[PDB]
């Protein structure tokens, strides 16, 4: 089957920085952009932006202009996202999925809490 | 470009028939293919997102007729003629039509 598994939940202190990982399988890897997925803790998901590997095509959300850096390792089959500069704001849970609705793989999330 | 989405929650028993909005400022309609570019998805709690429509109206793959999409425009709804206990979920509509890929705030649909 198709899969991504997503790393393991993060607890971190603010000022600081995490970098979620996206592990891709089950699918040639460059066919599909990795999207990057934020939900809010109540309610509401915002899109961060996307890394369509292959083409080295990285569109942003301007709300994650400098927050947000999305990387990959096509050696791997990984996409990774940074998050910097941590306020509690950035306390959500935050998902990868491949594509815009034609492939429809979501992670499992990664919970990134701050205090 | 800004979905909004109403109501922000609701509460139905199992059988009943439900209807939620979504309005975008600016429509969504692309004359070139002529579909609206509208997406919903249903997320379930400890769970990632699903596709339920895509092009306001298409279902995808394994998802139950009891969901109709319809609307064109700035003006779409999503409708479950009769709720199931799986049905328990927030619906999030999507902006596909341009960047960025704006999400409205969500419909949460809640069981008596
Ligand atoms: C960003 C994304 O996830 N792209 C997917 C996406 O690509 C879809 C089909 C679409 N692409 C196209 O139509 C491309 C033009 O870039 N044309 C052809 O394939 C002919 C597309 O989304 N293109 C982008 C540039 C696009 O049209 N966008 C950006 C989002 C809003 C939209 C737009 N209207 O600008 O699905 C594909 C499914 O096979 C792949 O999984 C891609 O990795």
């Amino acid at each position: 089957q198709v899969q991504l598994q997503q790393s393991d939940a993060e607890l971190v202190k603010p000022g600081s920085s995490v970098k979620i990982s996206c592990k891709a399988s089950g699918y040639t890897f460059t066919d599909h952009a990795i999207h990057w997925v934020k939900q809010k803790p109540e309610q509401g998901l915002e899109w961060i932006g996307h890394f369509s590997p292959g083409n080295t095509d990285i569109k942003y959300n301007d709300k994650f202009k400098g927050k947000a850096t999305l990387t990959v390792d096509r050696s791997s089959s990984t996409a990774y996202m940074q998050l910097n500069s941590l306020t509690s704001e950035d306390s959500a849970v935050y998902f990868c999925k491949t594509s815009t609705f034609f492939f429809d793989y979501w992670g499992q999330g990664t919970t990134l809490t701050v205090s | 470009l800004v979905m909004t989405q109403s109501p922000s929650s609701l509460t139905v028993t199992a059988g009943e028939k439900v209807t939620m909005i979504c309005k975008s400022s600016q429509s969504l309609l692309n004359s070139g293919d002529q579909k609206n570019y509208l997406t919903w998805y249903q997320q379930k709690p400890g769970q990632p997102p699903k596709l339920l429509i895509f092009w306001a109206s298409t279902r995808e793959s394994g998802v139950p007729d009891r969901f109709t999409g319809s609307g064109s425009g700035t003006d779409f709804t999503l409708t479950i003629s009769s709720v199931q206990a799986e049905d328990l979920a927030v619906y999030y509509c999507q902006n596909d039509y341009s960047y960025p890929l704006t999400f409205g705030a969500g419909t949460k649909l809640e069981l008596k």
